[PDB]
């Protein structure tokens, strides 16, 4: 246009809001969704909706519901208040269960405040929740509640929940907690911190406190005394009102029992086999067990001709962490995704007494996840549509044929959508399929037995009415070839893009251990107003070391974070400068976390190329992270594994460099992640050198800076940074 | 003469991976009497009626006891799977032999272990990688190798024992796992009674 | 014209140094005097010196000898090696004593490592030190050492040693031993620190280190509990080495154990007399003791009637404690300074049981301390000559003739030298002069039986050689009338200065209680450089709340910190403008501790006088600082006392204001003093209300980020932060 | 009837700030009895000899008794001055009296305190902002105003006491501060006999 652009008030105050439709499939036919603030069910054949639960309904509550959690048989709703925050997934709140059809709240034995976790069974309306590290079951809304755990101690012994390690870098989730399928069996992992040192930062709060509080939580860092794990089943229809409940301890493998291990996968097959995944310390070897109900003893037998070995000679196990079960309706045999031989990650399908898979899948691309197991057919996600990693489609494969795959997503809508998101129902009757871009998110719901395309959700045209008048910037996705191998770059081009002009060029880098900053997503960023006002080039480029290209580019930084991710940012920047719209004397870079570090990295590796850059949280020297993330790809810190490269590595080394570049290093000051340490020691070898550089800290936030003012304020302080770097008036 | 019966009932019964064993030569014995003694609630025998075993002319008579509970009866029938068979006892049928699974009464000068124990793994870790996990059974009325981590009970259930294996046995590591049942109103007990024959004009009669 | 300037790089590298005279009076006519590492005894009266110990005498040793301390008789010379600093005085190293008579080092009953503190008695060669927190006395430097005190606690008990609280605002030193004149008691004081609260911070050390440490200091802040004091005297010479040592106690009056109180000095009178000063927790009532030892029992006696009470209707007592007094030969009468009818502080005439008290000298002016006593004359330095409360000169009155006073200093050379300090020999035979400026540094030998001149010591003639290469800036000491009363202002003119052109100013800041900025000291430091290169004018102004020029002005601010002070500041920056050599639209304002509050508190004001300013390490609100200091000028921040202020003086609430200025907030993550917590409030209140400002952390450093890398740093990057806000190159 | 001081002998004794009075008439006594239940240390009379404090018949017969350590045995003498006879007990000599320091052996069926306790300092605070302090001496053979601080020794040395004061106790603020002597091998015990007579009514007549 020659009007209104997208400016940095758009981004911070949210101007242009993206809609979107998530929905609680309750059945195979009928869904929940929240319009008006009104509950409603949506009949997925007949899309007729009705009101579930209403908006005054809760009017006399006093309190701020944070969020509900209505149970699979829809006679109770779960509220949730008094909400408070602790790490990326854990919280505390108070509970209450309000009956539906009786239209009461149940006053009766109630859920006590400060509860660390609940969840229902995934069939009917039992509730197990956690509670000073102890975990409870209520068999029903309004019956007492049984205890199971009776060792719980706060910051030592954790019950049906997770500590700092395992919630941040291996389940990914708070809940330590398991139903068995038809809400029989409760499993229930118990950890251990007695031995694991802390952390210690301070905390100042409000102003209305005088003395600063101190938090201390146990932080297993790099080459540290980790946790340990014990795994209990109990069986949740035998609970006795005058005795103590009992749990039945399933140990890990033998070969899990000679050393430092992890409990990483908990998956349950039937409703009497389970299946436990188990990673060494030293995370190239995983084991699977397979471990099925006793009647007569009661226990759990584990055979190991059940076992199934994961392990890699390369690299690690998985992306992050070895991949889970996708069981078939009787339990006799399971999907899984692992490396092909070649490097690609595939699906292998595996008999549980068998220890070799045959992959159904083969090719130089690689399978996301698996959706959906019905008895005739097989959904996964995968980036193989016109050979893309960075792009998301759905597809199905018969069971019987292993030849006949059919794109279910791709070619709907091929010009506007190439990243898809799927949401099946129970028995996979329909799916709701998300798009995520290129072009704006388009929700839209099917129905799995003849592709049938129902209804259209949500075509977001309303959001596209207000970018018309706006001059949005475009978004480039391609490829160059280095070493023979390839490698892809995307950039965000500021609108009315000349070829021929010379641009400021904006790095941005995570550059992260399989990461992917190159996709087909459709964001509105503060790279798109970096390119629509101030008319900066934003550039990403995927190395050495990231995801969805094979095990081989993958594994290129084992044992060598620090080395080939950073220098593949470098040697790109004269690749993008040589292409000849670029200004070679303005050329910034800036990350988070990991990409704060290769910002960090960069700057001071000497290489000329980069005027100035931004740090925000950044990691400084790998022995201060802490070890499930660290030792996946470093090792151990000791002298007999890869402690050498661990001091060859911190960016306290390449302090004398960045007498070249300017640097603004922000961190938060109650970073429970990338402790504030790390930056702390970056700023003391800058000071004892002579380097001077721009620093900003954020009192009481965290690794997101994601506090209302002050997302607003690091992100008006980067822009001004970044405008006086650029000589942009 | 009198064959010595004594050495069963007094102080506290081995448990299964421990069980010991008396072996009868030249002596008279009253099996009547010690049935009796216990209250009975299994006499299992193969090659032999239970009454005939109780009457004949042997040349050596082997009793192996052990505590037992009575709730995991189903892992000591023959060619049972489980725990019990592979890593802590196996009867032998090679001879004639009866099996006893008694509970003792109340004043019997037999003392209740703390619980009963049995172990629930005994494999061994060996490999280039330590990956190849190779369970290690028994044969019928030998002893599991895993005896000797702790052959009068366990501290509690899942206590992981590890020890190196030498030469002699190869590989590499031994580890093993234990379990704990907790103890009954009264003690239970299992007695395996074997009886050979030869033409040595016998010797054990009643 | 052609010359030089001085630059940044010749204060940071010290280029030009002030050569000093000092010098350790032995005898009453012999001093002692370290020249080229050489210790030198000199003969007053003559001037010949001979050679006391070499600069060779301890080259063997393997250790860096970081300080020394000659016993009063000469016999004996402590070394002081491995030194690691604590607090401001506090610090711990390792003692070697060197025999100077048998030319040996004293290896029998060695002082241990981590001694806390050592000192001579003022006569011979006895040993009082300070080891966990307990008292030991040595006889002789080799023998073996009497244990005086069991009760040492570390951050709990503290014998012969002071904590934060006492160290910082009370005794402004670590010891709390106090010899007795002749050395035969040993008077020291104990501190119960049990019921104190902890500051807890975070402190990183090197980069080695994996895990921070938590540094916890006993540390009352603003209404918090107090510690406890105790005073004891013990008689060193009935030391038994098979009985335990016997301290008798000396315990607060009456009027003091009716609540909490403080003891703030200890004065020996005679050999057997004794005078403390103890100070309520309202420090608006002190009261002097006065303890006689008789021999009979042992045992000491504090008469009731010779007890003297100082108070204070208008304030506090004192500038910041009462004044120590000075005691006639027999202690039956002493010569203390107070405040008298009209607010004026003037040296009074006590009997030891005589409750009046008559003033001895009179005036708009004070007396700044008492320098000797003989029997016919009292030294004073006082703010008398020409008017001027920022100069110094030594006077001396007849004490049998009150009328009969003489200025020793005034006209030895008025234009180089206003600001004078002495130092006498014993008995007061002669006295050295010793001048700070304005012009260079002069220091001269006089005799006091003719107030002769004898020679000159230091002219500091080599660096005046030096300093004419360099172009020098001057500096203007004149006053400006604000409500009919003269308030003193300082400014450092830059080379070539001209009256018809236009210069930005930045204001030099402390602004606290019984401050002086305005002097005509002599100095080289930041502003030197401002002026002489970058040709900024420095100012500096002495408002409501400066010291050295009556109560009125001083007790002013009291009960209401951040008002006049702040207000003075802001109308003196006007009245500057209105001048016609500054800018007005290039004023700024730094300041450090106080002139950061004040700096930040000027900052937030909305005057729209200043375009940017400095707080270095500045206090936020006042219940974030120690107890003694706030509550002296404050009160309790109580509702029933002075919480109302407490709450309306802080940089907090004028968030909003600061987005007319550019801020640059500076503090050190190991601020025992002022903690990070001051600076962490006042940056997470400008985030939460859209201020943008620049800020820097300093990792591990102190209150004075004084470590030569960070020293540098910090003044580097406020250098620039000017140079942009001024626009100049 | 026969003066019984089974008092003296029986329980724990006090300390001297708290010392117990004990007065006989129309009684009998026999003195010599009681001193061989200890070995005195000092026995000191004044006003009356030390042989006929025990064969004289009396009107009345007070005794003060309390638990005192040897130790301090100068701070008890006639005209001693100290902590002793400024805030905790001063020997009256109105009427004829004897002294005595005895230790007690483990003999008797008396038990020793905690400690040994005597106040340091007894005062009064008064005036305008309170300022003025006025030292609460005590007149001979009385008690100390700070008796009732503590009356069963003191938890620790140097404790300090404040109570403010009802106008029959003179007003103000009461401050008082006490100290702690270590308890000996036996117990140490100070008795203080003193003798009333009468115009005629001598009956408090010795025991043959
Ligand atoms: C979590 O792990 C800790 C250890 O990391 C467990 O605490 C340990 O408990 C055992 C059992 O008493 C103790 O170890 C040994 O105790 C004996 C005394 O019986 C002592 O002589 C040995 O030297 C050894 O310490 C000990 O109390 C303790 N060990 C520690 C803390 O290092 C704890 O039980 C575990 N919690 C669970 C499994 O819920
Ligand atoms: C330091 O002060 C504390 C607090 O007054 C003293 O501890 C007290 O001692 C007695 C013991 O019964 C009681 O007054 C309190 O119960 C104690 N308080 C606490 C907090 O423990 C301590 O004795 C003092 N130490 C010294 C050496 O004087
Ligand atoms: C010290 O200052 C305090 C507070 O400024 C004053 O104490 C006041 O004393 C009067 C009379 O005793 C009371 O009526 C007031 O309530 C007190 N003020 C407060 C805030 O409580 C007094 O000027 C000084 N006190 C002394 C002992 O000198
Ligand atoms: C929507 O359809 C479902 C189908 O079971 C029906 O039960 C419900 O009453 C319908 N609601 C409306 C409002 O038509
Ligand atoms: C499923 O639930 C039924 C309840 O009817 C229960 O009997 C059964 O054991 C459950 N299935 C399991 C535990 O596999
Ligand atoms: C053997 O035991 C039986 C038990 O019923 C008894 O009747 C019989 O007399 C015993 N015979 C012996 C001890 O010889
Ligand atoms: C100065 O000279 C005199 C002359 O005898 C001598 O006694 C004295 O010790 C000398 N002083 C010094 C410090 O050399
Ligand atoms: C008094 O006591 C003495 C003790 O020495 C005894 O000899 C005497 O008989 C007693 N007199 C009495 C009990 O009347």
């Amino acid at each position: 246009d020659s009007r209104k652009t997208y400016t940095l008030t758009d981004y911070l105050k949210n101007t242009y809001r993206l809609k979107l439709y998530s929905l609680r499939w309750i059945s195979d036919h009928e869904y929940l969704y929240k319009q008006e603030n009104n509950i409603l069910v949506f009949n997925a054949e007949y899309g007729n909706s009705s009101v579930f639960l209403e908006n005054s309904t809760f009017d006399e509550f006093g309190h701020s519901i944070n969020d509900y959690s209505i149970s699979p048989d829809g006679q109770f709703i779960l509220l949730e208040y008094n909400y408070v925050k602790q790490w990326r997934h854990s919280y505390t709140a108070s509970y209450d269960i309000y009956d539906l059809n009786k239209r009461q709240l149940i006053t009766e034995e109630r859920i006590p405040n400060n509860t660390q976790w609940v969840t229902w069974s995934p069939v009917g309306h039992k509730l197990a929740y956690v509670w000073n590290n102890d975990i409870y079951v209520k068999i029903e809304p309004n019956l007492p509640s049984y205890r199971i755990t009776w060792t719980g101690k706060e910051d030592i012994i954790y019950n049906g929940i997770t500590d700092w390690v395992y919630e941040e870098e291996v389940f990914s989730a708070y809940s330590a907690l398991w139903w068995s399928p038809n809400g029989t069996f409760l499993a229930y992992a118990q950890f251990n911190d007695t031995e694991v040192p802390l952390i210690e930062y301070s905390f100042y709060s409000d102003e209305s406190l005088q003395y600063p509080k101190t938090v201390r939580v146990p932080y297993p860092k790099a080459g540290a005394v980790n946790p340990t794990v014990k795994f209990f089943v109990v069986n949740t229809d035998s609970l006795s009102s005058v005795t103590n409940a009992t749990s039945i301890q399933i140990t890990a493998p033998a070969s899990m029992l000679i050393g430092d291990h992890y409990l990483c996968d908990v998956t349950w097959a039937t409703q009497e086999r389970i299946s436990l995944q188990w990673l060494r310390r030293i995370q190239n070897y995983s084991v699977m067990d397979i471990c099925d109900y006793d009647e007569s003893s009661g226990r759990w037998n584990c055979l190991v001709a059940r076992q199934h070995i994961e392990m890699s000679t390369t690299g690690w196990v998985g992306r992050f962490r070895p991949s889970e079960p996708h069981f078939t309706l009787d339990g006799n045999s399971f999907y899984k995704i692992i490396s092909n031989e070649e490097g690609y990650r595939h699906i292998c399908y595996f008999q549980i007494d068998k220890k070799d898979c045959t992959f159904i899948t083969k090719g130089t691309w690689e399978v996301i996840g698996i959706e959906a197991l019905t008895s005739d057919y097989l959904y996964y996600i995968s980036n193989e549509y016109k050979g893309m990693p960075g792009g998301r489609n759905l597809y199905k494969i018969q069971l019987s044929d292993y030849t006949k795959v059919t794109c279910l997503s791709c070619e709907l809508n091929p010009e506007r959508c190439q990243y898809y998101s799927v949401s099946f129902s129970k028995e996979a009757k329909y799916y709701q399929l998300r798009c995520s871009g290129p072009g704006l998110p388009l929700y839209t719901l099917h129905s799995s037995v003849n592709d049938k395309g129902l209804r259209v959700l949500e075509d977001n045209s309303a959001l596209d009415k207000m970018l018309q008048n706006v001059q949005m910037p475009s978004k480039k996705l391609d490829f160059i070839i280095l070493n023979e191998t390839k490698f892809w770059y995307q950039m965000i081009l500021p609108p009315h893009f000349d070829k021929s002009k010379k641009y400021p060029l904006l790095l941005d880098v995570y550059a992260g251990p399989c990461s992917q900053k190159a996709d087909t997503v459709f964001r509105l960023n503060w790279a798109t107003y970096l390119a629509s006002t101030e008319n900066i080039i934003v550039a990403s480029f995927d190395g050495r070391g990231s995801g969805y290209q094979g095990d081989k580019i993958m594994h290129a930084i084992n044992r060598r974070l620090g080395t080939f991710e950073v220098e593949d940012q470098i040697e790109a920047a004269r690749q993008f400068s040589k292409m000849g719209f670029v200004d070679n004397k303005r050329i910034a870079i800036w990350g988070w976390s990991y990409g704060g570090y290769v910002t960090s990295m960069v700057l001071g590796s000497g290489s000329g190329v980069f005027k100035c850059g931004i740090a925000v949280a950044p990691v400084s020297r790998w022995e201060y992270y802490d070890s499930v993330y660290t030792e996946r790809y470093m090792g151990l810190p000791t002298p007999e594994d890869n402690l050498d490269h661990y001091r060859n590595s911190t960016v306290m080394s390449r302090a004398e460099n960045f007498k070249q570049v300017e640097y603004l290093l922000i961190h938060g000051t109650a970073d429970d992640n990338v402790h504030f340490q790390q930056s702390a020691q970056i700023s003391k070898a800058l000071v004892d050198v002579g380097v001077d550089f721009q620093a900003m800290w954020y009192t009481d936030e965290d690794h997101g800076i994601a506090s209302s003012t002050a997302h607003q304020h690091i992100y008006t302080h980067m822009s001004h940074f970044i405008k006086q770097c650029f000589s942009l008036p | 003469k009198e064959c010595d019966f004594t050495p069963m009932l007094v102080g506290v019964p081995p448990q299964v991976y421990n069980f010991k064993r008396l072996v009868f030569t030249n002596c008279n014995y009253n099996l009547t009497k010690l049935l009796s003694l216990f209250m009975v609630n299994e006499f299992s025998c193969n090659g032999i009626s239970p009454d005939a075993i109780a009457r004949g002319c042997y040349s050596s008579l082997t009793v192996d006891y052990f505590a037992y509970p009575l709730s995991m009866r189903s892992y000591i029938q023959p060619g049972s799977a489980g725990d019990i068979s592979l890593y802590n006892y196996k009867q032998s049928f090679a001879n004639p032999t009866c099996r006893v699974l008694a509970t003792a009464p109340a004043n019997l000068t037999l003392t209740k272990p703390s619980a009963y124990g049995y172990f629930q793994k005994c494999s061994r870790v060996s490999g280039e990688h330590n990956s190849v996990e190779t369970p290690l059974y028994i044969n019928p009325g030998e002893y599991s190798i895993c005896r000797s981590f702790s052959p009068y009970g366990f501290s509690e259930d899942g206590e992981v024992f590890r020890r190196q294996l030498t030469q002699y046995e190869g590989g590499g590591i031994l580890v093993g796992v234990g379990a704990k049942l907790a103890m009954t109103d009264k003690l239970e007990m299992g007695f395996i009674i074997s009886v050979q024959y030869g033409t040595d004009t016998n010797s054990v009669c009643p």
